């Protein structure tokens, strides 16, 4: 979820 | 297939792999035993590897990051490489361990009785945290690196609640450029990121200070969540509309200010980390  | 590097390359038979400290969708990193990795005693070390069914990509990343390491020196605020397994076997990264884990669950787990994170840190201590990483991020930039990901689940504690920096797999070398710019789309840490790289894909020093700006509100949120109920999509509407996190409970105007100097629409305008090395040294010294 922290990365997108 | 990779170009072994003798002056850091580790014997695997003087490596005992141990207990995992932590997992990811592109990694792994286990503890382990090195004996000898110190060149005066021929040791409690990490060992960063690839997933068992990892890709010719996460490979690639994995090889870069560690070169970034070699590249950017030692310092006392980052983590540090103590050698690698890259011959006739998987490859391992070897770095300093740091026996407290990351900063995230360093902080909340630190937090006041009833403000657990679900089912103590000093107001020095943090400002102390807080200067500690401006120290390290200062070198990193003297040496014209980015590091792209700085966030508290990248920072480490060591027994002696030292603060290093570490996760190099974003980090980039712009020796040559002065500023970095994706060609591409891709899988970022988005609300730990400047404007202008989430929609320009320009990354720069200054784009490594807005980050740091978020850092510095896990730190005093003891391991807040950036935007708080904020989602996704969410979250891209509202940074281009001006919105900025409010501030900590405990936390000075003069941190907060620091903060949003951080958060400065225009990049040219937010501190360098020398300036915050030495505001937030100033801070210290009147604390103590
Ligand atoms: N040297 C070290 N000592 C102690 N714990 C460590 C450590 N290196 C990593 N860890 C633990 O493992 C976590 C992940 O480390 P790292 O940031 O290197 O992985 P990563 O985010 O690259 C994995 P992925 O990309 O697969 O998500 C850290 O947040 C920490 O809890
Ligand atoms: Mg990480
Ligand atoms: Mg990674």
């Amino acid at each position: 979820e922290e990365y997108l | 297939e990779l170009p072994e590097d003798p002056k850091w390359e580790f014997p695997r038979d003087k490596l005992t792999l141990g207990k995992p400290l932590g997992e990811g969708a592109f990694g792994q990193v286990v503890m382990a035993e090195a004996v000898g990795i110190d060149k005066d005693k021929p040791v409690t070390v990490a060992v960063k590897m690839l997933k068992d069914d990892a890709t010719e990509k996460d490979l690639s990343d994995l090889v870069s990051e560690m070169e970034m390491m070699k590249m950017i020196g030692k310092h006392k605020n980052i983590i540090n490489l103590l050698g690698a397994c890259t011959q006739d076997g998987p490859l391992y990264v070897i770095v300093e361990y740091a026996s407290k884990g990351n900063l995230r669950e360093y902080l909340r787990a630190r937090r006041p009785p009833g403000m657990e994170y679900s089912y103590q840190m000093t107001f020095k201590d943090l400002v102390s945290c807080t200067y500690q990483l401006a120290r390290g991020m200062e070198y990193l930039a003297s040496q014209k690196c980015i590091h792209r990901d700085l966030a508290a689940r990248n920072v480490l504690v060591t027994e002696n609640n030292v603060m290093k920096i570490a996760d190099f797999g974003l980090a980039r070398d712009i020796n040559n450029i002065d500023y970095y710019k994706k060609t591409t789309n891709g899988r970022l840490p988005v609300k730990w990121m400047a404007p202008e790289a989430l929609f320009d894909r320009v990354y720069t020093h200054q784009s490594d200070v807005w980050s740091f700006g978020v850092l510095m509100w896990e730190i005093f949120t003891l391991g807040g969540s950036p935007y708080p109920g904020i989602p996704v999509e969410e979250l891209f509407k509202l940074l281009k509309e001006g919105h900025r996190m409010d501030k900590p409970a405990n936390c000075t105007n003069e941190l907060y200010m620091m903060m949003r100097d951080c958060w400065h629409a225009v990049p040219s305008q937010r501190p360098t980390f020398k300036q915050l090395v030495e505001d937030l040294d100033r801070i210290l010294t009147l604390t103590t």
